[PDB]
């Protein structure tokens, strides 16, 4: 479930004795401010943080174990970190986990990326791959999926943007499409 | 629901339950009309000459 | 969550395969009283345990 | 949210309760049996004890019959009593009622709970709050500006329910209870919120309350993550660490790893 | 015409034709049951709501019962029949001269 | 101090292995840290978390889902939800005192098992139930009488004790005196002195004396006598040889009773 | 420390007292009678062997000696149970006065509660403006979106609140009784009928 | 993108051409025609708003009402003190005080009166009649009873009724003497005296109204109206009314006892016919709502519907109504939810009784908003005319239903959007196992009927498991074309610390018992830090002692005959 | 009611009605031909 | 000899049977499982040979 920047400033106006804001922003050398009333528990040890006992825990990490009844708010960079270890805390069984995506960013006005993740996917090279071959239960004709080089991924990128004067200037002034017959357009 | 045999033993039922009466009465709405009701009587002068 | 509950309930219901109809007996209300042993002369000691 | 749901829920019926414990130790309740009245306040103690009506009840007592008399007497102050605690139980019941927050909680308990025999009007603690001065009155149900100008005034210079000059009309409305009473089991830890002047909370207490526990949480939060670092680099190697891999479900693309390369 | 019926088929759970380390403190579902005695069987068979006996298929217009003394009182107000003026027992007519 | 901390560790440790809490091995694994071994009908900390989350997983109050009446109005858990008055609450507790059924258990509506379907499940448990089934079933052509099933009806009331074997002739006493009643309301049908609905303590006398009277002049109909599985078929006169005179009498012998 | 309160209470409650009171003026008839603790009696009597040869005492100073009496034995039981709850009553106060931090209403945590209280009373006068009726849990009577509150169960909480097969609590889509959804219902699915 | 569109068509192939197989399934002759009848989400919250609006609206003018004799009375009785205020201006002020929930401020007032004498036969019943609070009963009504009259008089009683009803015991008890002082004077010389005032009308309704009032105080009274009030009314000799018999009824039915409260009508049906009122059914009506009993209420809307007097009113209407709805908004057990709620169908007879509303002239606007809304839901949910049902079901219609559960993700229960991957095969007996079996018929029936017993299923499948049944790429000769991957939610790869970040874990190294607190971070962290190995074994060592003490060897002494040996 | 209660009230219960398989063997049953001697 | 107690340990004996012979199933599946992509994987080498 997610937690907006609203709710992340009321709980910072009005604390609740049994709410529980784990940090999970790991290397602490990009890590230079504290978010109000927040435990920072690595993603990278959450795994092992969870299969602690409470005082395995609290000897490790210096502050109590947070029951599964008492909901947790988990904060990162940009959401990613936090909503994997709320993946892991929910695999655990935790009964309110949840995840604040504005994030770091939003809260503190920072540009840090946590993952890094490149939307854009690289073009595809090679052949179509032989797991996404489909072959039909009756006739036994061998047909095509949307995997490989011919991906919905494909499709969402490579689109029209939504501005006008940035699609004008991506086509040229004949016409969007014009390698292809006046009726395929 | 609590029979397990309906169709592996062929334990076909030849009166419908009440509960599947109940559920195939209260899928389909009712015609207001097909009630009837009249206490005025019969237009002599009107209930044919009306709008087209 | 185990399940050996409704285990058990169906353990029930294959055990009352084999039970059969108890005698209530012709007079039911004096059959009844003479099980519990409220009419005169039904009175039966319980049995004689032995002291540890 | 779920803490601050419940805390309202709970304060909005101890409010309502404090609300009609302050209606009912400023009233009145009259037992009446065989022409012997007894009047007593909010708090049980006996304001009065006459006979309605004499020519209709003398002859009756006749000497005279104080078997009859006491016996009248207890009963009418047993009759009294009933009322209080029947008042006292339906005001509760009205709280219970018309709350819904509390009614999300499927507990029969809390109907229960604060019965007739322990809510705030006490026969055994009627003394020490009806037999004080109004400004020991006033201090006990918190009207500090009121208090503050009777010490200053008065002192300087020189049948009825007496817990009246205090408790009025306008002090049964709910926006007039204080932190500090609306609770009165917490009322010694909910007075040092309260502003010394007012009833009304002081903003100023609770933001360095907290200021002073977010600077503690701060710093104890830098020296357990300045911690952590420490032995998760003593306890690995260079100060690096693998990289982390997003799944999804792309294909692998291992094409161009199939291609060998041989010399002719 | 059934015998102990009230206890039989409307008090027994089963009708009397079936026989009868569950935890304490336990909230079942009205449907069912623990099963560890008859009053609390496995599968609860008797309803919860209000029983009633099937409405008197006898005619009621037509039996002619004893007259009371609220009926003796209201003779000369009230109507009927021939039959019931005339009845076999207790006839009405007479009991109005007397 | 020993006394007590060595009971705390005690109870914790039994409560941990009745309930198998606690990881199952080496805490870092080659193959992630959590690795549990579910055993069949076996407890376990993971299978208490999953059910607690089932139960409870984003609820914010029990009556989080009593957004529908169906659910709202559910009898499970207890009648707290849905008593909200103290008006309510006082009809229950007299209720409740007085013993009759509380009106919230009624909230819930619970049709039981049809007295049909229980004598059908127990017909299919027992493959024609044929050993409750009465001996006239297995002639030729049963009615429904001898169809249903093998009870007890109101016609052995008031009769000589008898256990479960009765004594010889004793079951063929019995139906001759049944057959006498049957011949007795027969008779009373034809004539007048038919039971009324109101009827008070000298009116039933004076009916019971006439009816007795007129029936003490009829002859017993030879021909209504039946019987039913293995009655054997015995006169009259060999019941009185039998059992006395007394149990079968003759107009003279009622006469000089 | 709220059982001891309550113990002391119930224990004041059905604890019973007893006072005496004798007339100064006229006839020297006396009473004496015993109050539960509720300010009820159970029993008041009357002492007339010490009174003289006259008889000649009216109704009202019966009365006035019984309301004596009765003033008497009321103040007598509440110095018993003030004598009674004196030293518990001090230790908890310098208790819930220095132990605040350790408490929902002290700390970090007063300014929660302080919020808390006033958004209580904000709520108990709409509810007595709106004919004693609580606004609904969810903000749904609200006529702005501006009204409804942080914590109100009206924000939704599920990611991806446009697709769904994703606006759910737990991991696998539920149902309630019979097949209807469960996850989220709909306007009239949701009906609040009595 | 949702996991509910399955192909169901096939690859185009040569075998649509060959083969005899439909390219459609038949169309279900058991499903009903889909039909619009829910709510946009929005008009639930502007019919809740205007509620509200309502609701506020009727507080307002309750508190107009209220601030209005409040000032009344404050510039009546506490200015005019010491000036003697006319009787019946004093009556008419504790009458308002009274009906408006004041009972404290008129009693003195009352008081005053009878010590006076102003007070009279009339005035009492009507002084007793005003304890009753009618408008704040009507500003519950429509304010927080949700226009329930049933619930209307238990919040009426729960607003402080014991004091009431023994201020309205205490005004009976003035009336009667009132009453007696009376009849004494006026029948001087028709020396009637020992028949009176019980004989005498205004003692009949000086204690309807007694009883009237004590509806209104609390379970207590109500209980005690026909237990106790109506045998004080036979025992002083005071003749009942149709009032009194039809107060016993609904105190009766508040408590719930319907076979007293038949019972009492079945009285007055047999003796006192041409004098009940619609007071008497609605009596009825209510207490077997109260009671559960809704055949019962059809039984009694039905028989008042057949004997046209009296008239049914909207009252009368509004109870068997809501008792529908009550019965229609019921659950039923377990084995009856295993496909439906059965009790739905109870709305469907909402039109009938609405036709037999018209029919008897109650007029369909005179009922409760709250009950009008459940009205309008049932309509809604089986209500249809000829011109709506001569175009309903249209392709479009029934297609825009299929998208409109598309897009809300419920496509489970529509036939042309169902799937039915898995199928069932026979069970082979023991008995004769040398007999194949065959199918003869296919019939889509639910999971539930041959679910697998909960014993032979692991624990907590759908949280613990991940199950997601997929159709395979590769041709299969064999068979199931969809089968079902189930994963484990543990599940992890058998190399996983390899695609992980390097921990601070790793030099635990896979030991059963690390030492976790002398890796932690709280023991520098901390100054004292209390050790539990190091406290465990200062115990250890501490309690060894005591826990082997060991004995020591006693010294023995000769036991004489006539005294005990000594020793040193 | 939707549901007529002579189906679940045991108060109203039918003791005339039969099971739902003696019927069927009884009329299932076919008796031997040779009751008598001759014929 | 047992009318029930038979019935119950006959039982015990068959479902001690259906669990060795479904944790085999479990087995066979695994192993085709395998053969699956074992086929899957020799038809992409012998289309991808040419």
């Amino acid at each position: 479930h997610q937690v907006y920047l609203k709710d992340m400033l009321h709980l910072m106006r009005y604390p609740e004795p049994y709410t529980h804001i784990i940090d999970c922003r790991t290397s602490t050398q990009k890590m230079h401010r504290w978010v109000p009333h927040s435990l920072w528990l690595p993603r990278d040890e959450v795994e092992y943080a969870l299969q602690l006992s409470a005082d395995e825990f609290l000897d490790m990490y210096g502050f109590r174990k947070p029951d599964k009844s008492d909901d947790v708010i988990l904060l990162s960079h940009n959401g990613i970190y936090s909503e994997q270890a709320g993946w892991e805390w929910k695999k655990q069984f935790f009964q309110h986990v949840y995840n604040y995506r504005g994030g770091t960013n939003e809260l503190f006005g920072e540009s840090y990326s946590d993952m890094n993740v490149s939307d854009v996917l690289s073009p595809w090279k090679g052949p179509f791959p032989q797991s996404g071959v489909f072959v039909d239960k009756w006739s036994k004709r061998k047909v095509l999926t949307r995997t490989g080089p011919f991906d919905r991924q494909y499709e969402m990128q490579d689109f029209a943007l939504p501005d006008l004067e940035l699609e004008k200037a991506r086509h040229p002034e004949e016409g969007p499409r014009q390698n292809m017959p006046f009726g395929l357009q | 629901s609590h029979r397990r045999d309906y169709i592996r033993m062929g334990y076909i039922p030849r009166y419908t339950p009440w509960e599947w009466i109940a559920i195939q009465e209260a899928d389909q709405p009712l015609i207001a009309e097909q009630i009837r009701q009249d206490n005025i009587g019969t237009s002599y002068f009107f209930s044919l000459n009306r709008y087209w | 969550t185990h399940g050996l509950r409704e285990k058990e309930k169906h353990d029930f219901t294959i055990l009352q395969r084999t039970v059969r109809i108890p005698f209530q007996g012709y007079d039911m209300d004096r059959f009844l009283a003479q099980q519990k042993g409220t009419p005169y002369g039904a009175q039966q000691l319980p049995p004689n345990v032995v002291p540890s | 949210f779920r803490y601050t749901n419940n805390l309202i829920g709970a304060l909005k019926h101890r409010l309502l309760l404090e609300s009609s414990y302050r209606e009912i130790a400023s009233r009145k309740f009259i037992g009446n049996c065989r022409g012997v009245e007894v009047v007593c306040s909010g708090y049980g103690t006996v304001l009065a004890v006459q006979l309605t009506d004499k020519a209709v009840w003398e002859s009756f007592y006749r000497d005279l019959d104080l078997d009859k008399l006491a016996e009248s007497i207890k009963t009418a102050l047993w009759d009294a009593t009933r009322k209080i605690r029947s008042a006292k139980e339906a005001a509760l019941h009205r709280s219970l009622s018309h709350n819904t927050r509390m009614r999300a909680s499927a507990d029969l308990k809390h109907w229960y709970e604060e019965d007739a025999n322990t809510l705030r009007p006490l026969a055994f603690e009627a003394l020490k709050h009806e037999a004080a001065t109004p400004w020991m009155q006033l201090v006990q149900h918190g009207k500090k500006e009121e208090a503050a100008a009777l010490l200053k005034e008065f002192e300087q210079k020189g049948e009825q329910p007496p817990l009246a000059s205090t408790l009025k009309a306008e002090d049964s409305n709910p926006a007039t209870i204080p932190i500090g009473s609306v609770h009165p089991l917490f009322t010694p830890a909910l007075v040092q919120i309260e502003e010394a002047g007012g009833g009304s909370v002081s903003n100023e207490a609770v933001c360095r309350a907290q200021l002073w526990e977010l600077s503690r949480d701060e710093q104890l939060f830098w020296e357990r993550v300045e911690l952590i670092r420490k032995g998760q680099v003593a306890s690995i190697g260079s100060s690096h660490k693998r990289g982390y891999a997003d799944e999804a479900a792309f294909a692998k693309d291992d094409t161009e790893e199939k291609v060998q390369l041989r010399f002719t | 015409q059934l015998q102990a019926q009230d206890r039989i088929i409307c008090g027994t759970h089963g009708a009397g034709i079936v026989a009868h380390p569950a935890a304490d403190l336990s909230r079942t579902k009205p449907h069912e049951g623990t099963g560890t005695s008859e009053r609390d069987p496995y599968i609860r068979t008797l309803h919860n709501q209000r029983s009633a006996a099937p409405e008197s298929s006898v005619s009621q217009s037509h039996t002619v019962n004893a007259p009371t003394v609220d009926e003796c009182e209201m003779l000369a107000e009230r109507w009927g029949t021939m039959n019931y003026w005339h009845n076999d027992t207790f006839p009405r007519l007479v009991v109005f001269l007397k | 101090r020993a006394s007590r901390t060595t009971a705390e560790q005690q109870r914790e440790e039994e409560r941990a292995q009745r309930f198998g809490l606690g990881r199952q091995g080496a805490l870092v694994q080659d193959g992630g840290p959590d690795q549990r071994t579910l055993k069949k009908h076996t407890n376990d900390e993971r299978i208490v978390d999953a059910m607690l989350f089932q139960q409870n997983a984003y609820r914010k109050t029990p009556t989080d889902e009593h957004w529908n009446p169906y659910i709202r109005r559910s009898t499970e858990n207890g009648v707290g939800h849905l008593l909200q008055n103290k008006f309510d609450i006082m009809r229950r507790e007299d209720r409740l005192s007085k013993g009759e059924q509380d009106l919230t258990e009624r909230n819930t509506i619970h049709y039981g098992v049809p007295i049909q379907q229980i004598v059908d499940e127990f017909v299919f448990r027992h493959r024609n139930a044929r050993g409750e089934r009465p001996l006239d079933y297995f002639k030729p052509f049963p009615n429904f009488r001898a169809l249903r099933l093998n009870r007890m009806y109101r016609d052995v009331e008031g009769f000589s004790l008898m256990k479960q074997r009765p004594e010889f002739l004793e079951w063929e006493l019995f139906t001759r005196y049944r057959q006498h009643h049957q011949q007795r309301r027969r008779l009373a049908l034809l004539h007048g002195l038919e039971p009324v609905a109101n009827e008070t303590a000298q009116e039933r006398d004076t009916r019971r004396h006439r009816l007795d009277e007129i029936c003490e002049r009829t002859p017993f109909d030879e021909r209504e006598m039946r019987v039913n599985d293995d009655e054997m078929r015995v006169s009259v006169e060999t019941l009185r040889s039998w059992f006395g005179v007394y149990m079968l009498p003759s107009p003279t012998v009622v006469n000089a009773v | 420390y709220p059982a001891a309160v309550r113990y002391g209470v119930e224990l004041c409650t059905v604890l019973t007292a007893e006072g005496k009171f004798v007339d100064e003026r006229g006839s020297g008839l006396s009473a004496r009678c015993v109050v539960n603790g509720t300010g009820a009696a159970e029993s008041v009597v009357f002492d007339t062997a010490n009174c003289n040869g006259t008889n000649t005492t009216s109704v009202e100073d019966a009365l006035r000696v019984a309301h004596g009496a009765l003033r008497s034995a009321q103040d007598r039981h509440n110095t018993l149970a003030a004598f009674r709850l004196g030293p518990l009553s001090k230790q908890s106060q310098v208790l819930l006065f220095c132990g605040v931090n350790a408490y929902e209403f002290g700390g970090k945590y007063a300014r929660t509660y302080a919020y808390a209280f006033e958004k209580a009373k904000k709520e108990l006068e709409a509810t007595a403006a709106s004919g004693f009726m609580a606004p609904s849990l969810s903000h749904e009577d609200t006529e702005r979106l501006s009204d409804q509150p942080t914590t109100s169960p009206s924000v939704d909480r599920f990611a991806s609140t446009t697709h769904p097969e994703q606006r759910k609590a737990q991991f696998v889509p539920r149902v309630g009784p019979g097949s209807t959804p469960l996850e989220d219902p709909a306007a009239d699915q949701k009906s609040e009928w009595s | 993108m949702l996991s509910q569109n399955v192909a169901k068509t096939t690859v185009p192939s040569y075998y649509m051409i060959r083969t005899n197989l439909p390219h459609r399934k038949p169309q279900n002759q058991w499903e009903g025609v889909y039909y619009y009848s829910g709510i946009t989400k929005r008009q639930r919250h502007l019919i809740l708003l205007h509620r509200k609006r309502e609701r506020e609206a009727h507080m307002r003018s309750f508190n107009i009402s209220r601030a209005s004799v409040l000032q009344r009375l404050e510039q009546l009785s506490g200015d005019r003190k010491q000036e003697s205020l006319p009787p019946h201006v004093r009556l008419d002020l504790a009458v308002r005080l009274a009906q408006h929930g004041l009972y404290q401020q008129a009693t003195p007032i009352v008081d005053e009166l009878h010590h006076q004498k102003a007070l009279h036969a009339g005035h009492y019943a009507l002084l007793i009649n005003a304890l009753a609070c009618p408008r704040l009963g009507q500003r519950i009504l429509h304010c927080d009873a949700q226009c329930d009259p049933a619930l209307t008089y238990k919040l009426l009683g729960d607003e402080n009724g014991e004091e009431r009803a023994q201020e309205a015991y205490r005004w009976f008890d003035l009336a009667l003497t009132s009453l007696a002082v009376d009849c004494g004077g006026r029948t001087q010389p028709s020396h009637f005296v020992p028949y009176l005032p019980q004989g005498t009308a205004a003692a009949s309704h000086i204690t309807n109204a007694l009883m009237r009032t004590l509806l209104t105080c609390g379970y207590t009274h109500v209980a005690a109206i026909p237990d106790s009030v109506y045998d004080r009314m036979g025992s002083m000799g005071i003749s009942p009314t149709i009032s009194t018999y039809e107060l016993v009824m609904l105190a009766l039915s508040l408590q719930g006892n319907m076979v007293e409260a038949e019972s009492i009508l079945s009285f007055l049906r047999s003796h006192h016919s041409e004098h009940i009122t619609v007071e008497s059914f609605n009596a009825l009506l209510l207490g077997h709502r109260e009671a559960r009993q809704f055949d019962c209420c059809d039984a009694i809307w039905q028989e008042l519907v057949d004997r046209r007097w009296p008239r049914a009113s909207p009252l009368t209407a509004e109870l068997y109504l809501r008792s529908i709805m009550d019965h229609a908004n019921t659950p039923t057990s377990e084995p009856l939810q295993s496909f439906a709620n059965i009790n739905v169908v109870e709305k469907k007879k909402v039109p009938l009784v609405l036709a037999q509303m018209d029919e008897l002239g109650v007029p369909r606007t005179h009922l409760s908003r709250v009950l009008m809304d459940e009205v309008e839901d049932s309509l809604r949910k089986f209500q249809t005319y000829r011109s709506r049902f001569y175009e309903w079901g249209r392709a479009v219609k029934q297609f825009d239903f299929i998208e409109f559960r598309r897009r809300n993700g419920w496509l489970y229960d529509l036939h042309l959007m169902k799937c039915t991957t898995k199928q069932v095969g026979p069970l082979r007996d023991f008995n004769d196992p040398d007999a194949v079996q065959g199918a003869v018929a296919t019939a889509e029936i639910p999971a539930f009927f041959n679910e697998r017993p909960a014993w032979e299923r692991p624990p907590l499948e759908e949280t613990l498991y991940v199950t997601t049944n997929k159709e395979r790429y590769d041709d299969v000769r064999g068979g199931d074309i969809y089968y079902d991957d189930t994963r484990g939610l543990h599940d992890r790869s058998p190399t996983w610390m390899n695609e992980v970040p390097e921990t601070r874990y790793d030099r635990l190294y896979g030991v059963n018992h690390p030492d976790i607190a002398k890796i932690g971070i709280r023991r520098h962290l901390n100054v004292e830090y209390v050790n539990r190995k190091e406290v465990v074994e200062r115990d250890a060592a501490l309690m060894k002692k005591t826990l082997s003490s060991g004995r020591r060897l006693r010294h023995r002494v000769e036991s004489s005959r006539t005294h005990r040996n000594a020793g040193s | 009611a939707n549901i007529p209660r002579s189906v679940w009230d045991p108060a109203q219960h039918n003791p005339n009605w039969s099971d739902s398989y003696g019927h069927d063997i009884t009329n299932r049953r076919a008796w031997p031909a040779r009751k008598w001697t001759v014929g | 000899k047992y009318g029930v107690a038979g019935q119950q340990h006959w039982a015990e004996l068959q479902a001690a049977k259906d669990e060795e012979y479904i944790q085999k199933l479990d087995e066979a599946a695994e192993v085709y499982k395998q053969l699956l992509d074992q086929s899957a994987r020799l038809d992409e080498s012998r289309r991808s040979e040419l």
